[PDB]
């Protein structure tokens, strides 16, 4: 082994962390994603574009669950995503072992944010390059949070991430409003993913995971197939 | 531009221990003379201001009851070496019921003189060599012995050595006035004669301190008001 | 468009890209070999050419067709030493899974463990990112044959038929047109397509002594390495 | 410029320049030749003196890992000794914790991974050694493997490592090593060494040979000094 | 190895620390917070850096962090790097409460967190904690206290503070417009609204970009309150009328 | 762990990082200190009152024990750590041999700690230079000065901070025997020495005295203003 | 050679303009910001042509203002124009005294800093008169204020002694910055000649201009 | 701008480590020692040097065990470290197996010891060079160690500054080394050593030391008292 143990994320003379902005620029060149929390549950949508028809779409997944009621999608680099998914799963299992209650989504967001912060600060390692989007229906009210590679977190009613996200943000501010239902939230999420997608939009391309008060459910290709028609 | 602490020179000697050799002559001078009836030491205090109390500055620090020392360089670095030498002398007395030879305590204090490391372990090991040269004088079992230690860890026996800023001038003035058959009062007078022209200030009974180790007298005497007996002769 | 140490250690560029994995990909096609995996209805086949430029070299220890477990096979591309280190790591992880969880480790979980191992190499800035490739084949009950490909950057994904090495682009361009008409993909069809892919990419019409073919199937799940007699039979059956 | 400092830094061309400089340091040594036969493995090392700097047998390059495993080195010395004690430790551990003798393939693989574990990080430097590993057993035949400082191990019917390597592999290719026994291949090895060595620039050459085989009933030992070693006289008879 | 080191320990050729000042410049923008006390009750005023319309706001928390029964803290600078410090000081307070079975005084908690912040600049080779936060609290020995902090571990007690955006004018107006020992908890809120009107460039600020949290003292309760948006609006309006009242002195006088 | 050399010898001979850290001391506030035959008087300067900041949390004079006082210079962040370590060492010495801590002993401890911080790897040197004033439990009082290099020296009149050379040159010929003959003359001498800097009077001086064998008493600024008033009144006659 | 050094704003060049009216021969002023060239080669050529013109004319005096911008150090030696500056100063070092030193040419050099200078310039034979410029605390500050307020009005209510009584950290560039701006409030308000509060708020704003945002709450 | 030659980890485009060559330049700056052997004896004669006029001469030969005796050229602290390693290994061998250690496995142990610092990061090569004489079970041996950890089983060789004259003398007077007694062998050693010196001064019985091991002779070191029987009977320098 070597054991560097020196932090290579230092302050710029202008007064900022340059590596955090570089990781955010890495996030901004990632896959597009959208997340909408509308009055009964949270809907997360993204884009799976393969470079060839020889890939297997159902092998890897992007709407990866954590518990029976918490879901996660991402925008950024794929290899730096399974690691924090596994860490969040292990941390939620530790919480369930200690307190004997399903983990509220907010505490999961703070602890994965603290994990990202200590990866930024500690020695010899680069920061993460993935922005998260964590959804869940705990204690009645749905919750939708986003954590950036800086290690912070916010809370959004409806947000977008990845490539071409400022126009998606204006779309979510204009077309959507405070009160929707679940199904028309799925409709407008499919529309705002279709504002930057390819010519075709099938269930092999888009992947949508919804949440509600009956638990987190990743949609089958059949449900996205009949949802994508005439929408 | 910047290299590690263990780096050899292109001509081959070293790149940090020679810098510790270069830091020797930024300190005060110190003269030790070995004679067949005793070992005499002398040093320059190098006062700066009249407000500073002159008795606080010490260079002659005793290690064992029969062994003296004299410094040249950075006193705070050599405090650790002198404390370690005290620990080794007491440990050898405790484990063998006899006093250390001055060669053995010089070897014990020179073993750890070159032990700096960056890849090394422990609770903060030395990261730079000590920048001091030490003179040791004693009467162990073969009689009067004087030793000199430099930051490369090399220790040798010297009959009459002077270290510090004007080490080469005091050595070249020590060449002519020395012989094997002399006495202690003559040695003190000759060392004070050498130290007369070396110092940039005027000599009195407060700018220097000297110490003599003999087979008869256990520790070293000649504090203040005993220096005035030989100062007025000079 | 660097930032001082952008070339050397694994850090983010101002453009967002991290350059050490992109320089490590050239280690895959530096070696000069090409390997094609083709999965059909009830079989998965691996074809890799081998180079023996000197007669004194043993021809039975050149082969990159490594065996991970008795039903899970693999092939490599790139530097040979990192490939063998990944081979030993994959064998150790398969044995550890078989000791821990009681049943046989699936192919996708082994690929996930390999990708998770390789991700820490590009996460930290003190190790070389280990530029070699990974192709695994196996059979999984109620899933049929499975073929997976891992990456030095830690990106694993499923496949239907894929190739790695130096000639990936032309082989995939031919293979897309081959797979676009979904015909009867039997055993003989799969070995014929896998051989003719390299035969049309390289245009060499190779002798049977320089081609290694590994097979796994549903009729028997054991990994088999084809000897020269069956390669002789398949090559004379290919020539009409 | 700056890519060639540490081993954990990939070049723009995808190479690792530290192991290339290690190979450059390897090829400055003297030639070591190993020939596999149908009944054993013969080594041969062209030791170089300067004026004396030695006795008869000094700066030995024929090591001895185990009873049946022979090791001949060529490269920067004192790393050959480190790898020799490493391979000795692997052989002793295998004997202690598995009962029977260590096979040559497993030992060569283990030492190859130990060599490869140094060309990954920036703290340590790659080795400057490229040795040979030959053995003979009744149940496994006679085997010979060669390991480079990059960490690649291949079997060989005959190979040469050192400065005059490209001028020595052709002379190995002249003979047919699959059929001869040990008693003529020792004089063939001596003839190859005498041909490949230049006396204008050095003029201070001296052979040393070795033996594993059924003639030494599965044990490694040096050819019996003044008895035999008249193959130098035979090679002087083949001066033209 | 060694050439890749970023050297976050050595001084500069003028002899002053060279990495802590960049963290202080990072604190020097991106945020605005202040605190006021001269009598019973001590207030914290903070500004929302992100006022985007798609935020839920249901998080029921802000830069104002509750950490004890009798304290509050407001952070400035990197929001990601302040959760670690708040959790650490909460752990320190709870360890004191476990040990001595009394609530922690303000001085000991502030000095403990400042020693923890100083330990990164002293050694370790890591980047310093780019967070400067501000504490309010109540104590048995000295009553209501307000404490400032720096990334270098320096700290100090205060009565009117400065931690956020461009506020040298705010420091000057806090010097000029402050009273000594006469600040009941209705004029200090108006003073905070008057200051935060001038620090922020948004003229006629609403109850979306301002957060007011007061620490008062009941009969042994130490009520920490976060003021809702229903009263902040008319608290702003009571100062909005004051500008029109103050402009009438130059209107009814210029008549001859 | 961060085992890496920070303090490295320069090519021209002198150490670099310690003489880098002397400028932190030299950019700090001034602090002077004298001793007499019955009383000792130490006084900091440049209090820098801001009219809205609490003055009890900005102090520069601390009590390591009942007989030891210390005033630092430079940055306070290292100073607080050194103060706490000195207090811990003093109480640990009192749990040993029952006599209270001698003033020289705590200076030797502080200098040894500073040296071991400069010598070892992966550690920045301290940026303070303390002034340790006290009377031991056998008679005569004394004051010492430390350094980031770790070279303690006993003095009779010292000054540190931005402007130490001017106060030292002023005290080069002012320390007579009649100036230390009484108690009020020593405080007047301290005020006259601190008047060479600051130059406001009675608002930037925080002088503290130890009376005799008694705990420290920080002077209330009313009698400090009285001392400044009589010092100004005694400097009116020139012809 | 005479070299003038000091704190940034003390007397540097100013004094150099005041000596260029009692002089008899012609005075040539060049600036170190001008002494870079984007074309590789016009650097040392301009230095050579500067001294050639000055030598043939008269017993002239050449004043290289801000010479510390170029000849600071040579240890970098990295490729680009940052080492070309080292090449364009070596000609100046050779043309100052390298072969057959020119008669009747007197050089004068103004710097801001000392320690970041090349020691081959610092050695004698090229510059000898090392001149130090300290900041006067109050005594000449009365005379600086006397000079700067001489060609303007002054009322009885405004007196300048108390504005500098507690402050001992100003400079002669700031005093002129005080006096130019204190006349600017009176013109912008169309008020009377000088008020005392004109000087009060001029001192506060010039302090804002001199010391604005230095992060020193921790006193080193 | 030099590059590749600041650490042992970095190789060169020519394929060598320059730090090892710098350690060789370090080891060729010490004084010249000569070690040689017969069929029944092993003698190493070393030349001491004076650092000053009145300072004593630094000794070179120092005993390791009852039969191993080493010389030195180069540094001194690393010399004491390596010599302590030889002493500890000889003690462990005599404690466990109750037999003398052979010199060949001893120098193999020291080669494996010295090869570890020249492969890791931040560890310098050992700047010493040893001439090891020993009488084990099968013949006397004289061995030479290098900072590259390439030990050579020499038969008669010299090390240090200006050792080429000694090497040429040992080459031209090689063959009659085993048939002679100890008295002629020692005179051969001093004749080899005196070619190092310039032709003005000689071996003045205060800058030379002779160490002998043998079949029945304990390893004895003679310096300035028993040397004088060997200096007599020596021919003058041909000049
Ligand atoms: N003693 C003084 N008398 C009059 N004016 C002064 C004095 N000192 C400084 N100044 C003013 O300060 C300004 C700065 O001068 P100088 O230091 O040479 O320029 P710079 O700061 O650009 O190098 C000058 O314009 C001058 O008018």
């Amino acid at each position: 082994e070597r054991g560097y143990s020196f932090s290579l994320t230092t302050f710029s003379p202008s007064g900022k962390l340059v590596q955090i902005e570089y990781a955010l620029a890495a996030v901004a060149g990632g896959a597009p994603s959208v997340g909408i929390k509308a009055a009964n549950g949270v809907v997360l949508a993204t884009e799976k574009k393969q470079k060839s028809i020889l890939y297997d779409e159902r092998s890897v997944h992007k709407v990866e669950p954590i518990t029976k009621h918490i879901g996660l999608v991402y925008s950024g680099m794929g290899p730096d995503y399974r690691v924090l998914v596994h860490r969040a799963r292990k941390l939620a299992q530790q919480y369930y072992l200690v307190y004997q209650e399903p983990i509220p989504t907010a505490q999961l967001v703070q602890r994965v944010a603290s994990v990202m912060q200590e990866y930024t600060q500690s020695g010899g390692v680069r920061p993460f390059g993935v922005s998260l989007l964590i959804c869940g229906w705990n204690e009645g009210r749905p919750y939708l949070f986003q954590s950036d590679p800086s290690g912070a977190y916010f809370a959004w009613k409806a947000t977008a991430m990845g490539k071409n996200y400022v126009n998606g943000k204006t779309f979510l501010e204009k077309r959507y409003n405070e009160d929707l239902e679940l199904e028309d939230a799925i409709h407008t999420a499919i529309l705002t993913l279709k504002e930057s997608f390819e010519g075709q939009m099938t269930e092999d391309n888009i992947e949508v995971g919804i949440c509600n008060e009956a638990g987190f459910r990743r949609l089958t290709p059949t449900e996205v197939k009949d949802y994508l028609a005439a929408i | 531009y910047d290299r590690g602490v263990n780096t050899f020179s292109p001509e081959g000697r070293l790149f940090q221990v020679e810098y510790a050799i270069e830091a020797i002559k930024l300190g005060s001078t110190a003269i030790g003379i070995q004679t067949s009836e005793g070992v005499c030491l002398a040093v320059e205090k190098r006062i700066t201001s009249p407000l500073m109390e002159p008795s606080s500055i010490e260079k002659i620090v005793e290690i064992d009851a029969h062994i003296g020392c004299a410094m040249s360089g950075l006193i705070a670095d050599a405090k650790t070496l002198i404390d370690k030498a005290r620990v080794e002398t007491q440990n050898h007395w405790f484990t063998y019921n006899e006093t250390m030879t001055v060669e053995s305590v010089t070897q014990a204090v020179s073993n750890l003189a070159l032990q700096f490391g960056e890849e090394d372990a422990d609770p903060g090991a030395m990261s730079r060599p000590f920048g001091v040269a030490l003179l040791f004088g004693g009467v162990d079992e073969k009689g009067p012995q004087l030793f000199h230690m430099d930051p490369s860890g090399t220790f040798v026996q010297c009959d009459a050595r002077a270290i510090g800023s004007a080490s080469e001038g005091a050595q070249s003035s020590l060449q002519e006035v020395y012989h094997k058959s002399m006495t202690l009062k003559e040695a003190i007078k000759s060392s004070l004669i050498i130290l007369k022209q070396v110092m940039e200030e005027k000599l009195n009974a407060t700018n220097i301190e000297l110490a003599t180790v003999q087979p008869g007298q256990n520790f070293h005497m000649f504090t203040k008001e005993e220096l005035e007996e030989v100062i007025k002769d000079i | 468009s660097s930032a001082g140490f952008d070339r050397h250690i694994t850090i983010f560029s101002p453009e967002g890209r991290l350059y050490q994995v992109e320089y490590a990909f050239k280690a895959i096609n530096q070696g000069g070999l090409t390997s094609v995996a083709v999965r059909g209805k009830d079989c998965a086949v691996i074809v890799t050419q081998k180079k023996v430029p000197d007669k004194l070299l043993d021809s039975s220890t050149v082969t990159h067709l490594f065996k991970i477990t008795e039903n899970i096979g693999c092939v490599m591309t790139g530097m040979t030493a990192d490939s063998r280190s990944q081979v030993q790591r994959a064998r150790y992880e398969a044995a550890n899974w078989k000791y821990k969880y009681g049943y046989e480790i699936p192919v996708d979980m082994l690929c996930k463990r390999i990708a998770d191992i390789s991700q820490v190499y590009t996460q930290n800035a003190e190790m070389r990112p280990l530029g070699c490739c990974m192709i695994l084949i196996g059979i999984d009950e109620e899933q049929g044959p499975q073929v997976y490909k891992c990456d030095p950057a830690g990106y694993y994904c499923g496949f239907k038929a894929t190739a790695a090495g130096v000639k990936q682009t032309e082989s995939t361009s031919f293979l897309e047109k081959k797979v676009k008409k979904k015909f009867d993909w039997t055993f003989e069809q799969t070995v014929e397509t896998a051989i003719t892919c390299l035969s049309t990419v390289l245009s060499i019409d190779f002798k049977p002594s320089e081609i290694e073919v590994g097979v796994v199937t549903v009729e028997n799940p054991k990994f088999r390495i084809l000897t020269e007699a069956e390669i002789d039979a398949h090559l004379v059956a290919l020539a009409e | 410029t700056g890519y060639d400092l540490s081993a954990s830094t990939f070049s723009p061309d995808g190479r690792v320049f530290q192991v290339e400089y290690a190979m450059k340091a390897v090829e400055n040594s003297s030639t070591a030749i190993g020939i596999r036969c149908k009944d054993g493995v013969v080594f041969g090392v062209e030791k170089l003196v300067l004026s004396k700097l030695y006795e008869e047998g000094s700066n030995k390059r024929l090591f001895n890992v185990d009873r049946h495993v022979g090791m001949a080195v060529a490269g920067l010395l004192a790393d050959a000794r480190s790898l020799a004690d490493i391979a000795r430790e692997e052989a002793s551990n295998f004997r202690s914790n598995f009962g029977y003798n260590i096979p040559l393939k497993h030992l060569a693989d283990r030492v190859a991974m130990y060599v490869h574990a140094y060309t990954l990080y920036s703290a340590v430097r790659p080795f400057g050694c490229s040795f040979m590993l030959g053995s003979y057993s009744v149940n496994d035949g006679a085997q010979l493997y060669m390991i480079d400082p990059s960490g690649v191990s291949y079997g060989y019917w005959g190979c040469a490592i050192g400065k005059a390597r490209q001028a020595a592999k052709t002379e190995i290719e002249k003979l047919q090593m699959k059929e001869m026994t040990c008693r003529d291949i020792v004089k063939e090895v001596a003839k190859i060494i005498y041909i490949v060595h230049d006396e204008v620039k050095d003029k201070a050459f001296e052979l040393e040979l070795s033996w594993v085989g059924e003639l030494t009933n599965g044990r490694h030992e040096i050819v019996p000094k003044d008895i035999r070693e008249e193959a130098e006289k035979y090679a002087k008879e083949s001066l033209k | 190895s060694r050439r890749y080191d970023s050297r976050t320990t050595i001084f500069s050729p003028e002899g002053r620390l060279y990495q802590v000042e960049y963290a202080m410049e990072a604190i020097g923008h991106a945020g605005t917070c202040l605190g006021i006390l001269a009598n019973d009750g001590v207030l914290l005023a903070a500004e929302r850096r992100n006022i985007h319309k798609l935020l839920d706001e249901v998080f029921f928390s802000e830069k104002i962090y509750k950490l004890n029964e009798d304290m509050a803290c407001s952070v400035a600078g990197i929001t990601s790097d302040a959760n670690v410090l708040t959790n650490e000081l909460r752990l320190i307070a709870q360890r004191y409460l476990l040990q001595y079975q009394e609530p922690i005084p303000c001085e000991q908690l502030v000095t403990a967190l400042c020693d923890i912040k100083q330990a990164y600049t002293q050694f370790g080779g890591k980047r310093p904690f780019g967070v400067s936060l501000l504490y309010i609290g109540w104590d048995k020995h000295y009553g209501f206290q307000l404490y400032q902090s720096d990334p270098s571990g320096n700290y100090g007690g205060w009565k009117a503070t400065c931690i956020g955006n461009n506020s040298a004018a705010a420091v000057s107006m806090l010097k000029q417009d402050y009273k000594e020992g006469e600040m009941t908890l209705k004029s200090a809120l108006a003073l905070a609204i008057k200051v935060l009107n001038k620090t922020m460039d948004v003229s006629k600020l609403s109850a979306e970009k301002v957060e007011i949290a007061t620490l008062t003292r009941e009969n042994g309760k130490t009520v920490i309150r976060v003021l809702k948006q229903k009263e902040v609006e008319q608290l702003i309006k009571k100062h909005e009328e004051e500008e029109a009242k103050a402009e009438r002195e130059k209107k009814e006088k210029e008549q001859k | 762990s961060y085992d890496r050399a920070i303090t490295v010898f320069s090519p021209d001979g002198h150490l670099f990082q310690v003489e880098y850290a002397q400028e932190a001391v030299k950019k700090g506030s001034t602090a002077v200190g004298v001793r007499g035959r019955d009383i000792v008087v130490l006084g900091v300067e440049k209090k820098s009152v801001a009219k809205l900041q609490d003055e009890r949390t900005v102090r520069k004079i601390c009590a390591l024990d009942d007989n030891v006082c210390m005033a630092f210079a430079g940055l306070t962040a290292d100073a607080r750590i050194v103060i706490n370590r000195a207090r811990v060492e003093c109480q640990s010495h009192r749990l040993t041999v029952e006599d209270p801590v001698t003033v020289e002993y705590i200076t030797r401890y502080i200098a040894s700690l500073k040296q071991r911080y400069t010598q070892s790897n992966g550690r920045r040197p301290f940026g303070i230079s303390a002034l340790i004033v006290g009377f031991d439990f056998d008679g005569t009082p004394r004051l010492y000065q430390t350094d980031p290099s770790g070279t303690y020296h006993a003095w009779k009149a010292n000054a540190i901070g931005r402007g130490a050379k001017s106060v030292r040159e002023f005290l080069e010929k002012n320390y007579t025997d009649e100036a230390i003959e009484t108690d009020d003359l020593t405080i007047k001498l301290v005020i006259k020495a601190l008047l060479e800097v600051v130059q406001s009077g009675g608002k930037n001086i925080e002088l503290a005295v130890m009376r005799r064998d008694q705990s420290l008493k920080i002077l209330n600024p009313e009698e400090i203003e009285k001392y400044v008033a009589e010092i100004e009144k005694e400097k009116e006659e020139n012809e | 050679g005479v070299i003038l050094y000091g704190p940034p704003g003390t007397g540097k060049t100013l004094l150099a303009k005041a000596v260029a009216n009692q002089t008899s021969a012609t005075f040539l002023r060049v600036v170190g910001s001008e002494l870079i060239q984007k074309y590789l080669g016009d650097g040392p050529k301009l230095v050579r042509e500067l001294f050639r013109v000055a030598e043939e004319h008269a017993p002239s005096i050449v004043f290289i203002d801000e010479i510390d911008a170029i000849g600071t150090k040579r240890y970098d030696s990295n490729s680009g124009g940052e080492r070309e500056i080292q090449r364009t100063m070596l000609e100046l070092l050779n043309q100052l005294d390298g072969f057959d030193s020119r008669g009747d040419v007197k050089v004068i050099m103004a710097t801001n800093r000392i320690e970041t200078l090349d020691p081959a310039l610092i050695r004698p034979g090229r510059i000898d008169r090392k001149i130090e410029f300290p900041l006067p605390d109050e005594k000449t500050k009365k005379r600086i204020f006397q000079i700067h307020t001489s060609r303007m009005t002054l009322a009885d209510d405004v007196t300048l002694d108390d504005l500098i009584m507690a402050k001992d950290d100003l400079s002669g560039a700031d005093i002129k910055a005080i006096c130019t701006e204190a006349g600017l409030m009176a013109l912008r308000e169309r008020r009377m000649k000088v008020t005392n509060e004109d000087f009060k708020k001029s001192k506060e704003n010039v302090l804002y201009k001199k010391q604005e945002g230095t992060p020193e709450g921790l006193y080193l | 701008r030099n590059q590749y030659d600041n650490d042992v980890t970095v190789w060169s485009p020519q394929g060598r480590i320059h730090q090892i060559e710098y350690a060789m330049e370090a080891v060729k700056q010490g004084s010249a020692t000569v070690g040689l052997k017969s069929k029944t004896h092993a003698v190493l004669v070393a030349l001491k040097r004076a650092q000053s006029e009145l300072a004593a001469h630094q000794k070179k030969i120092l005993h390791v065990d009852n039969h191993i005796g080493i010389s030195i050229a180069g540094l001194t602290a690393d010399a004491r470290l390596l010599c302590n390693f030889m002493r500890q290994e000889c003690l462990d061998s005599r404690f466990v197996f109750d037999r003398p250690l052979p010199v060949s496995r001893l120098v193999s142990l020291i080669g494996s010891k010295t090869q570890i610092p020249t492969q890791r990061y931040g560890r310098r090569p050992y700047g010493v060079g040893l001439l090891i004489a020993g009488y084990d079970d099968m013949g006397p041996h004289i061995f030479q160690t290098c900072p590259s950890a390439n030990y050579f089983d020499c038969r008669a060789m010299s090390i240090g500054a200006r050792s080429q004259s000694a090497r040429t003398y040992l080459e031209r007077h090689m063959s009659e080394f085993m048939e002679c007694n100890l008295n002629e062998l020692v005179k051969h050693g001093l004749r080899a050593l005196r070619e190092t010196l310039p032709a003005e001064q000689d071996l003045t019985t205060k800058n030379v030391s002779i160490g002998i091991v043998g079949k029945d002779l304990e390893f004895t070191i003679y310096d300035d008292d028993d040397v004088s029987p060997f200096l007599e009977g020596l021919e003058e320098r041909p000049q």
